[PDB]
């Protein structure tokens, strides 16, 4: 393995036809046997997919991959948030006011 | 009761089945499921697909028709590099 | 404190001259080694080693993807072995390397 | 390529390409002399291990593998970065593929140099999947490739 | 775009009945929105008694009551004379206000 193994973390949507999410993974020699936590944020549609999958890949190694269903079946989304409370064209306010 | 394969079966008639509606949508989304420790094209592993087998399956996206993993005799079955690259070509990977 | 980059023209000259070099700054603690593997391998091997022996390409395609750029204020001295090499048709690499 | 703008195919290897072409597994849509056919079927032929004998085709291999690790490496961040994922799995495959010279159908164990290609030719022989390896034993492993 | 012949004797209550749902309480707000626009010192103490009146909401017809503060009002005083002589009183406070007699000429013509 060397120093480091490098991996690529693609999340896809249903299809595995869009990328919503890729980002390099280097699995450090210092830190095999541990568990890496890796935090991102991928966009949700509004024909809400039964999935994305993350595949994490080895971007060095033939047929290692390990993919991960992310199944969105009891995913209960937020509702769409209220729109904000708008700037009415107030007259600006005098401090005698 | 049928036991003709044929594409001419006795006693097969039009009232056998009848057109349903089916439609489209791009407003909901479907999924896939695919066997979990094979793939599903077992027309190039014939011999390897039995009407009795057992398997699990396995929330992914399904590979197409001809894809690697499905004809592993077209992949597979070449004689290894045995004395090759012995009267190869001298170039320097300079780059790699 | 400091790395030593020798650009040799070709791959095997820069193998022999990882093994002369070390050979010869074996008394020093020196670790040379060559530039070679994906860009990862490569900047390991940067971080790793003071001479480091490569091709004008491999440099070059290192500062191009930026596997040196921390250790560029490290490098403090280039030997380009064989620069007639400006007269090939990997001179532009040499060039562009200078 | 442009990279491969100067790789003409010549008459006097033409027979061997056409052993090629029968051999190699991605189908070519190309026709044999068209020069694009010839680097597709070299490509194919080193990753499939083919041995090639006219010294003008197996020069011609090496030159397009050793910029295919550069040419599928730039495809691939091509691919990622416009974000299709099914092209991105298959350059990243393909990346993989030319720099360990095997098909991805073939044994996970020929990226370990250190095997014998014979045990490893009866695993792939004797095809379960990969992912059956892990759950086995020591013992349960060397009964089940005899 | 709100031209004097827009405005009518009850333009005003009109366009308060598209908040108040009920009539009288139209009423009401029309006569309280006419004595905003009329005994009002200047422009934003009458558009901040405005928006006390009818709300932060109702708020493009408060800035359409802000933009036209004296054409409003004053044709909305001309068209409900209900006398003659107010009529012509009316008028002849018009005419001694180039806006309003602007206001006075788009009436007619």
């Amino acid at each position: 393995h060397g120093s480091s193994e490098a991996f690529w973390i693609l999340v896809e949507d249903v299809d595995s036809e869009v990328i919503l999410h890729h980002e390099y993974f280097l699995l450090k020699a210092k830190y095999a046997q541990d568990e890496h936590l890796i935090t991102f944020f991928v966009p949700v549609f509004e024909p809400l997919p039964p999935q994305y999958f993350i595949r994490v890949v080895s971007d060095r190694w033939l047929s290692c991959e390990t993919q991960l269903p992310v199944s969105f079946r009891h995913l209960i989304l937020p509702e769409k948030y209220p729109p904000p409370t708008e700037l009415l064209d107030l007259q600006p306010l005098p401090v005698s006011a | 009761q049928n036991t003709d394969k044929g594409n001419n079966p006795k006693g097969y008639l039009p009232s056998h089945y009848e057109r349903v509606q089916m439609l489209l949508s791009d407003r909901f989304l479907g999924f896939f499921m695919v066997p979990a420790q094979s793939s599903w094209n077992y027309n190039f592993m014939g011999v390897r697909h039995d009407p009795n087998m057992k398997y699990e399956l396995q929330l992914a996206n399904p590979k197409e028709f001809y894809h690697e993993v499905h004809r592993p005799s077209h992949f597979l079955n070449f004689a290894l590099l045995q004395e090759g690259e012995v009267y190869s070509a001298d170039r320097e990977d300079l780059y790699a | 404190d400091f790395k030593i980059i020798y650009i040799a023209p070709m791959r095997s000259l820069v193998q022999e001259m990882v093994g002369s070099f070390g050979k010869r700054l074996a008394t020093y603690g020196i670790t040379v080694a060559e530039l070679t593997g994906d860009h990862q391998l490569c900047k390991e091997e940067i971080s790793a080693t003071q001479i480091i022996v490569c091709t004008p390409e491999k440099w070059d395609i290192i500062t191009r993807k930026g596997g040196e750029r921390t250790y560029t204020q490290l490098v403090r001295l280039i030997i380009l072995d064989e620069i007639h090499l400006l007269h090939d048709d990997r001179g532009p690499v040499l060039e562009a390397l200078v | 390529s442009s990279e491969f703008k100067n790789i003409t195919v010549r008459e006097e290897e033409k027979l061997e390409l056409q052993k090629l072409l029968e051999r190699v597994p991605i189908p070519v849509k190309e026709s044999i002399e068209e020069p694009s056919a010839k680097i597709n079927v070299l490509l194919q032929a080193f990753i499939s291990q083919l041995k090639l004998e006219g010294f003008a085709l197996m020069a011609d291999m090496v030159y397009v593998t050793q910029s295919a690790g550069r040419l599928m490496r730039a495809i691939f961040e091509i691919v990622l970065n416009r974000g299709w994922a099914q092209l991105t799995d298959k350059t990243l495959n393909l990346c993989k593929m030319i720099d360990k010279r095997m098909w991805q159908s073939m044994c996970p164990l020929r990226q370990f140099r250190k095997l014998p290609e014979e045990v490893v030719k009866k695993i792939e022989k004797k095809n379960f999947p990969f992912e059956r390896l892990y759950d086995l034993n020591h013992n349960e492993i060397g009964e089940l490739i005899r | 775009d709100l031209h004097p012949r827009d405005i009518d004797a009850f333009w005003l209550q009109r366009q308060l009945s598209r908040f108040y749902d009920d009539a009288i309480v139209s009423q009401k707000k029309a006569d309280e929105v006419l004595e905003i626009l009329k005994t009002a010192s200047d422009d934003r103490e009458c558009e901040n008694q405005l928006v006390l009146l009818l709300g932060f909401n109702t708020f493009d017809f408060i800035k359409v009551l802000r933009q036209h503060r004296m054409m409003i009002l004053y044709c909305t005083l001309l068209a409900s004379a209900q006398s003659e002589a107010e009529k012509e009183r009316i008028m002849g406070k018009m005419e001694a206000d180039p806006e309003l007699s602007k206001f006075l000429y788009q009436l007619h013509e």
